RNA sequence: GUUAAUCUAGCUGUAACCAGUACCGAGAACGAACACACGUAGUCAAGGAGAGGAUCCUAAGGUUAGCGAGUGAACUAUAGC
RNA sequence: UGAGUAACGCUUGGGAGUGAGAAUCUCCCAAACCGAUUGACUAAGGUUUCCUGGACCAGGGUCGUCCUUCCAGGGUUAGUCUGGACCUAAGCUGAGGCUGAAAAGCGUAGGCGAUGGACAACAGGUUAAUAUUCCUGUACUUACAGUUAGACUGAUGGAGUG
RNA sequence: GGGUAGGUGGUAAGAACCUCAGAUCCGGAGAUUUCCGAAUGGAGCAAUCCGGUAGUUGGAAACAGCUAUCAUUAAUUGAUGAAUAAAUAGUCAAUUAAAGCAAUACGUGGUGAAGUGAAACAUCUCAGUAGCCACAGGAAAAGAAAACGAAUGUGAUUCCGUGUGUAGUGGCGAGCGAAAGCGGAACAGGCCAAACUUAUCAUUAGAUAGGGGUUGUAGGGCUUGCAAUGUGGACUUGAAAACGAUAGAAGAAGCUGUUGGAAAGCAGCGCGCAAAAGGGUGAUAGCCCCGUAUUUGAAAUUGUUUUCAUACCUAGCGAGAUCCCUGAGUAGCUCGGAAAACGUUAUUUUGAGUGAAUCUGCCCAGACCAUUGGGUAAGCCUAAAUACUAAUUAGUGACCGAUA
């Protein structure tokens, strides 16, 4: 699943609207990157985390 | 007719009932494959005799199985094993003698 | 050891013909499921003869009735013939 | 309970037969018949004189109680202290 | 493993389970809508001449091609000339 | 209606018998094709079509006393044969796991999967119908204990063979 | 328990029995409930094959009877334990849930066409329709205002009529089509987070379990007093009672004649009614039968309501003052899109980026600012009216009557 897994935001479905109004279905996949998280057990792991939630994570300092 | 069988003695004796029924029960059968059977209507009524019989030991918590805790036949089969012997004893002859 | 798989007996010329002879080959039909095993260890505890050799073959159903309106169905039947020693023979 | 019962004597209302008082053998509930004896005789070709069946509605039961051995209802709401339920005729009082 | 298990060779005894097993295997039982000239893996494969399983005739064995009886015109197919 | 028209889809002659009735059925005798086959054994399939007795509404390109049709009764017998209980190939499935809006897809360990590998039975006879299966005669195998003698065995793993 | 006098299911006569010591039958409750099948010991060509483990019986032993147990996943608990010393991953064990099916129907949610219309066609419509998929449920969803919107105003949601085919929106073409207001069915609003306080966690708590408190004519906490013992339910256990549902009991009244195969018709003379609904009976029956109206009745199981007690929750008017709290990657702003009647626009949602304030506040009243006025998001829960009926029972039809 392309969704992260601290939540459960997943991509949005969406019309590629172009130039003259054709309209054509087009998918919108949110933001997936690797960084790091600790636990308060130790068990440090490594999640696939939205960059929406990195930063929720960064500034209540849960890394 | 159920009452009268609750009054027995519905741990044990009904255990020798129901071996002595299956075995009757099976002859009757075996009666019905060939003739001289002339009361077909024995067979009906002997089942449904058993059908009470376990509901007891079903109503009481107990099983129709484990409660169980040849006159010229032996000499038949001891001819047989003596022909064995001599069979075998006359093979084991001539292979040694031919060597 | 519930001897409910012997079934029948069944009677038909070649049984008198097989019979009739010194090994005494009875046949008996038994419960479809019921192994060799299980038949003559039935045969020990319903008769009181040890037997030599079991055979078994089942006749696989086939259509019954022909055409008649309802067409049906046959039985699945497995028959086992029971060998005896030579000087020895029962009855039903 | 049932009107006609196995054994009492009864008679013919209507039919090719008038007043053949007969006695009862047979009923079948299901079906609404009952075989009188001495009634409707068909004679039967056979490849014999068996009954034929009578459908209740004809049968009327047979007052033997009164002098006038005639014909009448029935109630059963006569339950008698010291018995179950009973028969007894309307135009009169007659158990059974 | 020795305060003997395990294996080897022999003797006596016991046991050897489950399904298949018929018949057809095709110019009438299979796949072709059929008792349809078609199709379908492998095996056995006699004798004379012959290189041979070719070709002609026969053997072991097996079939009566489930409408007939005539006549012997035109005409058609097939062979012969 | 077309029409009682085309068609009836590779083959004979007779004797005796049956039967109410015969070209058509049973027997006999020839005759004519097949013979690397129309013969014999089996796999695949089909699913009782097999054997005996009876019947002749319908099916049979005619008829029929007869049929591979119909009816009643019957027949298939394994330690060693084909396959499981042993093995694996292609491949299929697939715990955890990976990826994917969803279903699903991919895939590891394991497990299945013969058309192949390994495994011990031959000859003859018998019934209307079965036969390395039943029977007769002679055999081998793989386990199990108990026993005599000898010997220290030596695998879920390594190697050789296969 | 009911209930009588026959019965052993239909093609069904005969054969052999059971029964009026109360069978069959009918209703309630039970037990049995082979095999496959979510299928779940392991497989597998569905309904077959091959087992393990622990007991017991037989046997000298393989081995065979006879019992129970043996899938995966998630949560919790315990034990064990790696590269690495500790620790975590992992592995083993124990207990509790589901996995599936169907009522072709209804609900929500995700994703989502085309035919066709436009007299062609791409914007658009068909259409957020069908289909695929997940998820329940007896109904669901929604929901107690950061609202409507123009006023000395309404005061959760849902559903019906009207507003109206309006205001608007649309290659301003085809077409689409509300929100207010009004009349109605039904009507209930409750509870956390946080201030403060308590106990304990190497108290580095920034955590665990309590008290307390729930908001707008602003409220609550903090300091101090008065009045309270009570309604109230969105609700726990018992007891009693009522009214039903599931078998059933009683249940009035007629003879004569003619045609006639049979009269129940037709005709004569009667009769009964809380019953002239219906079905059968040799032809069209109020009185031949079976019922119906009516009056009744339940050992056992079950439903709705009521009463009494029973917990948990719930209660009110004042005084002090720069005290503290009033839901943060949140509301907004920007880029691409959409829900809303609106083809993107106030309002509402969001895939990417940035990003505030704290009662002198924040948002809102179709871009926007000021004044005036309304309401307090960013947390949860909620019966009723509503939609649907494959199902059980009673019944109806200016519905069909074997090419329907
Ligand atoms: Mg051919
Ligand atoms: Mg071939
Ligand atoms: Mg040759
Ligand atoms: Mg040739
Ligand atoms: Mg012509
Ligand atoms: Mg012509
Ligand atoms: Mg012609
Ligand atoms: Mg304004």
């Amino acid at each position: 699943a392309k969704k992260d897994q601290l939540t459960l935001r997943g991509p949005l479905y969406g019309n590629n609207r172009s130039h003259s109004k054709t309209i054509t279905r087009r998918k919108w996949n949110v933001n997936l990157q690797p960084c790091k998280v600790k636990t308060a057990d130790g068990k440090t792991t490594r999640i696939l985390v939205s960059t929406r939630t990195l930063r929720t994570l960064k500034k209540h300092n849960r890394l | 007719t159920v009452a009268k069988e609750l009054r027995q003695k519905s741990s044990e004796e009904l255990v020798k009932l129901v071996i002595k029924l299956k075995g009757e029960l099976l002859e009757y059968r075996f009666k019905l494959a060939h003739g001289e059977l002339d009361k077909p209507h024995l067979i009906n009524q002997t089942r449904r005799l058993l059908a009470t019989i376990l509901t007891i030991l079903t109503e009481r918590k107990l099983n129709w199985q484990e409660e169980q805790a040849n006159e010229a036949a032996v000499n038949a089969w001891k001819q047989h094993l003596e022909a064995n012997k001599a069979k075998l004893l006359k093979s084991r002859a001539k292979r040694e003698d031919a060597s | 050891d519930v001897t409910n798989v012997l079934l029948k007996p069944v009677l038909t010329e070649k049984v008198y013909f097989n019979q009739m002879g010194e090994t005494k080959k009875y046949v008996f039909v038994v419960n479809p499921k019921a192994s060799k095993t299980r038949v003559k260890l039935a045969f020990e505890l319903v008769y009181g003869i040890k037997p030599l050799k079991v055979n078994t073959l089942i006749r696989k159903p086939t259509t019954i009735r022909g055409g008649s309106r309802f067409p049906g169905l046959s039985k699945l039947e497995k028959l086992a013939v029971i060998t005896l020693p030579k000087g020895i023979a029962i009855s039903v | 309970m049932q009107r006609i019962k196995k054994g009492d004597k009864v008679v013919v209302i209507t039919g090719k037969n008038k007043g053949g008082s007969g006695i009862v053998l047979k009923i079948m509930p299901a079906r609404q018949q009952a075989i009188v004896e001495g009634l409707n005789k068909v004679t039967r070709h056979k490849k014999v004189q068996q009954e034929a069946p009578i459908f209740l509605s004809k049968l009327a039961l047979f007052d033997q109680k009164a002098k006038q051995q005639t014909i009448g209802k029935i109630k059963y709401v006569m339950d008698p202290k010291t018995n179950k339920k009973t028969r007894v005729f309307k135009k009169s009082n007659n158990t059974l």
